[PDB]
């Protein structure tokens, strides 16, 4: 799927863009762990969308991704 | 009745007079520093910010919301208004340096208020009694350079939405009250 490629190839960089700013602040390892609890609510959300459980501190992340995707998706 | 237009008209003329000077809009904000924590996830963010050269525009629109709630007790008039910008957005625009581990840049922010709203109370035997900008509903804060999906926006955000409810509205507070108070009980 070309949309949802466009879409993920996106989304890869601005993680990896997250994750070097990330890596300025916070120990390697502590960033992996968060990279990787990030993306698993990511899969999560899209594939609902293709109640979704949210760890305790990134419900943040998770109205902010909801705008991200929306807003993306409407551009798209 | 009349008495609530009276009092509809001499608050539409307050704020009209406020409007017509300046230092309302744009009005400066002094510039605001503070430490601050947070958790996100697994993550503790422990930084510093600095915010300077804060300018609140589009209280220019201020308009009086609805007639005046008026009562008469022992021959006193009381009245409560509100006054807001609802239609529109009150926009703040200010230079953001934050600190957070070997992180330290400078960039800029524009927030966006929604509902802005100020609360005023009026005793006619008028003298002010009372005079608040509410709590803000809602703070859009756009950092530039910043993904919405980075936890340091929403660290950030977070922090900047605190320090709009609590120092920008009282320095708004600080420089609308007497504004208000002088145009009112001439
Ligand atoms: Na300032």
């Amino acid at each position: 799927s070309p949309k949802e490629e466009k879409f993920k190839k996106k989304l890869e960089e601005e993680l990896k863009k997250i994750r070097e700013r990330l890596l300025m602040v916070f120990d390697e390892e502590r960033v992996e762990e968060y990279m990787k609890i990030m993306k698993e609510v990511i899969e999560k959300i899209l594939e609902n969308r293709k109640k979704v459980e949210i760890p305790p501190g990134m419900e943040w992340f998770y109205e902010n991704f909801l705008r991200y995707y929306d807003y993306e998706e409407e551009k798209l | 009745d009349k008495i609530t237009e009276e009092i509809n008209k001499a608050i539409d003329d307050a704020i009209a007079a406020i409007e017509q000077s300046e230092t309302i809009d744009p009005m400066k904000v002094p510039d605001h520093a503070d430490k601050f924590e947070r958790h996100v996830g697994i993550l503790d963010f422990k930084g510093e910010l600095a915010m300077r050269n804060i300018e609140a525009r589009g209280l220019k629109q201020m308009k009086r919301q609805g007639d005046a709630n008026v009562k008469g007790e022992e021959g006193i008039v009381k009245a409560h208004l509100l006054i807001g910008v609802h239609d529109d957005i009150v926009s703040m625009e200010y230079d953001l340096a934050y600190k957070l581990g070997d992180l330290h840049p400078t960039t800029h922010v524009i927030s966006d208020i929604q509902d802005f709203v100020v609360a005023l109370s009026l005793e006619i035997p008028i003298t002010m009694t009372s005079f608040e900008v509410r709590q803000f509903a809602n703070v859009v804060n756009h950092i530039g350079g910043l993904s919405i999906l980075d936890p340091i926006f929403g660290v950030l955000s977070d922090v900047l939405t605190a320090i709009f409810q609590d120092t920008v509205r009282k320095e708004m507070t600080k420089v609308l009250a007497p504004a208000f108070k002088r145009e009112l009980e001439k």
